[PDB]
């Protein structure tokens, strides 16, 4: 049904912009063993602070130290920055408001296949995101962020699916 | 399609 | 052979490459 149809894609992408922006926000990306406060214990090492666990004293968490070669200088400032994560949410966010926008002032027709495009580019760049991240860390196990970035990837990528299959729809009645 | 959408106007 | 990472982001690659050439290949209507 359209009902259901919207309602799904409403209910996804709210989903999908919660999910990146806790994982954003929260320190459970990686699980290594590094120190927790200088000037090597076990610690959290999300994407801006690096707590520390089981040590001596635990709960203290240090800025990471990015920038402790002008290819590794571009990686290492991609990395500083999370333009790759942040621009995720900022992208799921203005899809958000695009299918929000698909009840009120209706009939455009264009907007919902924005919110389409929308979803599909904050997938695109939460998969850059991943692999930047990855490879600025060159036992080390992900956390549960990590994976809700993951998850965020994988909903948003549906809910584009949705948005695009109902602006074809859209358009299928009006050509009848 | 942006070129597609304004050419139908005519 | 391949690390975890590789294989996690062969997937994830794969969605991708699927949604957009189901878009760009489905959404214009002056394709149909």
């Amino acid at each position: 049904d359209r009902g259901v149809q919207m309602l799904l894609t409403t209910v996804g992408a709210f989903a999908a912009f919660s999910l990146m922006t806790i994982a954003v926000g929260t320190d459970y990306w990686l699980y290594s063993r590094g120190v927790c406060k200088t000037k090597e214990v076990m610690t959290h090492s999300g994407l801006w602070r690096t707590c520390c666990l089981e040590g001596n004293f635990k709960g203290l968490c240090k800025q990471i130290d990015h920038f402790p070669d002008t290819a590794e200088y571009f990686l290492r400032a991609v990395r500083a920055s999370s333009i790759f994560p942040i621009l995720s949410v900022i992208l799921l966010f203005m899809g958000g408001l695009c299918i929000a926008a698909s009840e009120f002032y209706k009939t455009r027709h264009n907007i919902i296949l924005s919110a389409g495009i929308f979803f599909v580019s904050a997938g695109l760049s939460n998969i850059i995101g991943i692999i930047v991240y990855i490879s600025a860390n060159a036992s080390y196990s992900y956390g549960w962020s990590f994976y809700f970035g993951a998850l965020s990837f994988i909903i948003a990528e549906m809910v584009g699916v949705l948005a695009v299959h109902m602006f074809i729809d859209r358009h299928k009645q009006l050509r009848a | 399609f942006c070129y597609k959408s304004r050419a139908e106007a005519k | 052979p391949l690390a975890y990472e590789i294989w996690m982001c062969i997937v994830f690659a794969y969605i991708g490459v699927s949604v957009v050439l189901f878009l760009v290949s489905r959404f214009s209507p002056y394709e149909w």
